[PDB]
RNA sequence: GUAGAAACUGCGAACGGCUCAUUAAAACAGUUAUAGUCUACUUGACAUUUAUAAGGAUAACUACGGAAAAGCUGUAGCUAAUACUUGCAUUAUCCUUUUGGAUAAGUAUUUGUUAGAAGGAAUUAUAACAAAGAAGUAACACGUAAAGUGUGUAUCAAUCGAGUUUCUGACCUAUCAGCUUUUGAUGUUAGGGUAUUGGCCUAACAUGGCUAUGACGGGUAACGGGGAAUUAGAGUUCGAUUCCGGAGAGGGAGCCUGAGAAAUAGCUACCACAUCUAAGGAAGGCAGCAGGCGCGUAAAUUACCCAAUUCUAAAGAAGAGAGGUAGUGACAAGAAAU
């Protein structure tokens, strides 16, 4: 399958050693494609030999197929990658895996242990 | 009990802020600074909504770890810092100094500058204090303290305070022909020369300003800020110029594009 | 009833189960404080003098000092008092105690010899047990192991190896510290200095 | 070195959130003054009358306990710190005139005597003299330019504010016409008190102040405002309710700590309630986020998470029923099949 690639208001981030643009890629007649397939397309558009630096998200394909609207960020390397955002895009993307889950009983729990109650 | 405030609403952000209304439900009170809060944004806003750095407030304070954020050519690492109404913040990891201007619009916004003119910040002092043994120190809007000015400088004069010596280096008067800013008038943002003044007794005193385009207007004395004399606005204003422009003609050129 | 017997000079301690009242009797209308031989409390204690020094009463309520009553009264309770826990900053709070005096009361008795005896106590007045802690300040170490400023103290720490970290210690950071502020005091007023003639120059 | 629970200490906890009973020139809004005050964190200028580093005083802990129980506690031993506390130069000025000599040594705050960049006007800033006199000026920890930071300290100013305060403004009612003044009513003098001023209070002295331009009273199924409903324009009615300000946490009263509370998820006392209770004694405030009872026609889950905003601190990695999401939802509103 092919698409049109479409890149807005791209400017360099120094400060974080990244990227931003906003993504529009027209896929006409064709649904919602793949974040793989454009993440290979926009590595080879910028000559990035790595795909494990490049976050995808907010893609909406809009009413009527055709278009799709998204925000792209890109990462000079994976300690960027690690160094520059928190945990939960990065589960996203799929580099780390989530926490313990229990919610508000650390706080339950904290609560519970009440200060010169429990002996340890 | 009645302490001091600790929140602002989003509403009740402040006007020039320019902060949506769902975003969310407070703004940031920024904390005790060199600048009144009305009249000055954090720089979490500045570098937020104006420069688009980042996209979370967190990302925000990661930036602000790194000492990359430079004011008055010195340090700073406090998120809640008021820039003001007139300084210089540098960002040296890509060397390049930005500094607050308004717009003939009312807000703030940053304007790229060059690193010679760059070190070069424009004061002007609010009050003139006598202490032991009898030397005048100066105290600014910038919440910065001279001790050691010349008997030249009177109170609503300008100094060229120099970014690192923490030094004078002229001073500039108020006759007719100097150029003056508007800080927080609604007419805010019109460069012009003063036509003149108009003291009253024991009141607020009306100043009336000249523009470019013979436009004459009223302010009260206590928002004006010397910016150079007749020769040229010494800094370099926004891309406006710091004229104000008509609203239908305004709109003439917003169609004619 | 229950007797904890501490030696102050052996840092231990001895449990002593009795119940007969008149047993206990001669510790009678004394204060905490007093000097009272603990001879009719057991065979071998005679001779012994203890300074009454704690207790606690029939339902658990503790003693005092400066309150000589006779019974549970309640009362103010400060921050830096010797028998409160407080909350939060400056909290304060009324809490029923039992008076200085001794009576026919107390589920417990903390004691202390003050002159020995005759008799001996297995594991009470015979072994001993030491500080548990080595001294730490520099001062501390000095005088208890009289070797003055000749050299550093921190080669002769005692072993649980692991050793505590001395305090007020000699450091060439701290030399380096005091002599960055006296240089940077002259330079203050040198600059200073600077500013004032400067400022006689630009007076006319 | 990398880390570290338990611990002492710093800081917040006085923010927020919730509700509208009291409130009728009180609050609130606009608009001043503070030349009558104080002001946490931060920022900027900057100081005066043993040292090759000073003294104890204690936690956690170890060991004997006790009561039913709780944010309970005694003696013994200890040890620390940026907790507590003693304490180690020197600066400025005059004469011959780069430099020799001579000289002076208190910051606030208080009192007495003179002169006197700004404001509009000072008993202002300040200078000199006579006195008193605080609190200090680093005995504390880390590492950046190919010297720096952290913590903490005297003052000045700004900041984030607060407290008093002038002026103008309101619902109904005369079947409320005379109110206030021994118990301060109105003012003068002097004083105590507070951060400043004041009948705020004390003593003396004066007899005064408000009033058909509706005071004093009574009601309000009355928190005030920008607002909401309706409009030809005038108006009338609702305004608990996203936010600003006020008050409150059962209803009065009091109080410590703390810069800042007359705080209530701080304490004390009364009543009314009510819990546990070995009967001896303990601890209580959902008008916070959920839910129960009761009331009434009348109102949603004992869900998820701090991912968004923004807060707190020893401030990236931890909490946040502030808050976002989910759930119930013909309160209303908009788009559109049959």
């Amino acid at each position: 399958d092919q698409f049109t690639i479409r890149v807005k208001k791209y400017m360099s981030n120094p400060l974080l050693r990244r990227k931003q643009f906003a993504l529009e890629i027209l896929h006409p007649n064709k649904g919602s494609v793949a974040k793989k397939e454009v993440k290979e397309r926009l590595a080879k558009m910028y000559k990035l030999n790595n795909v494990n630096t490049i976050v995808l998200f907010g893609f909406k394909t809009l009413f009527g197929g055709g278009r799709t609207k998204g925000f792209g960020l890109i990462y000079k390397n994976v300690d960027a990658v690690k160094k520059f955002e928190k945990k939960y895009r990065l589960v996203r993307e799929g580099l780390i895996d989530k926490e313990t889950k229990a919610g508000r009983r650390a706080s339950k729990e904290l609560k519970n242990r009440r200060k010169k109650v429990r002996g340890t | 009990g009645k302490g001091i405030k600790k929140h602002l609403k989003r509403v009740n952000a402040p006007s020039h802020w320019m902060l949506n209304k769902m975003g969310g439900q407070y703004a940031p009170k920024t904390s005790s600074g060199p600048h009144k809060l009305l009249e000055s944004i954090p720089l979490v806003i500045l570098l937020r909504n104006r420069l688009k750095y980042a996209l979370t407030f967190d990302e925000v304070k990661m930036i602000l770890i790194q000492k990359i954020v430079k004011v008055d050519n010195k340090v700073r690492t406090d998120c809640t810092f008021p820039v003001g109404l007139m300084d210089v913040i540098h960002i040296t990891k890509s060397n390049e100094y930005f500094r607050l201007l308004y717009d003939i619009k009312g807000r703030f916004v940053p304007h790229r500058i060059t690193n010679e003119e760059s070190k070069y910040k424009l004061c002007k002092v609010k009050k003139i204090l006598l202490r032991k043994g009898r030397l005048s120190i100066a105290v600014t809007h910038d919440g910065r303290s001279i001790p050691y000015i010349h008997p030249d400088v009177k109170v609503n004069d300008t100094v060229r305070l120099d970014l690192e010596t923490g030094k004078v280096l002229e001073h500039l008067k108020f006759q007719v022909g100097s150029l003056v800013m508007v800080t927080a008038g609604h007419s805010v943002g019109r460069v012009g020369v003063i036509s003149s003044i108009d003291k009253n007794m024991g009141t607020y005193d009306i100043i009336h300003v000249k523009d470019s385009r013979n436009k004459v207007f009223a302010t009260r004395l206590s928002n004006v800020f010397v910016i150079g004399d007749n020769t040229k606005p010494y800094i370099s204003l926004p891309r406006e110029k710091g004229i104000k422009l008509d609203i239908i003609e305004e709109r003439r050129n917003r169609l004619k594009a | 009833m229950k007797l904890n017997i501490s030696n102050p000079l052996n840092n231990v301690q001895k449990s002593i189960e009795i119940d007969d009242e008149k047993k206990l009797l001669p510790f009678m209308e004394k204060r905490i404080g007093n000097a009272v031989p603990g001879d009719s409390i057991g065979e071998e204690f005679t001779g012994y003098v203890f300074r009454i020094t704690g207790g606690n009463d029939k339902q658990g309520f503790p003693m005092i000092q400066g309150v000589l009553t006779n019974n549970r009264v309640r009362l103010l309770f400060k921050k830096g008092m010797k028998c409160y826990r407080p909350r939060k900053k400056g909290e304060r709070k009324r809490k029923s105690v039992r008076g200085c005096i001794v009576g026919q009361d107390l589920s417990a008795l903390n004691l202390t010899l003050v002159k020995k005896g005759v008799n001996e106590i297995p594991g009470l007045t015979d072994k001993a047990v030491g500080k548990k802690l080595g001294p730490k300040r520099a001062s501390k170490i000095r005088k208890l192991f009289n070797l003055d400023k000749s050299d550093d103290v921190r080669k002769y720490v005692i072993g649980r190896f692991i050793k505590p970290k001395i305090q007020r210690l000699v450091t060439e950071k701290r030399l380096l510290r005091k002599r960055n502020l006296l240089q940077a005091k002259e330079k203050r007023r040198l600059e200073k200095k600077q500013q004032l003639k400067e400022y006689k120059q630009l007076l006319n």
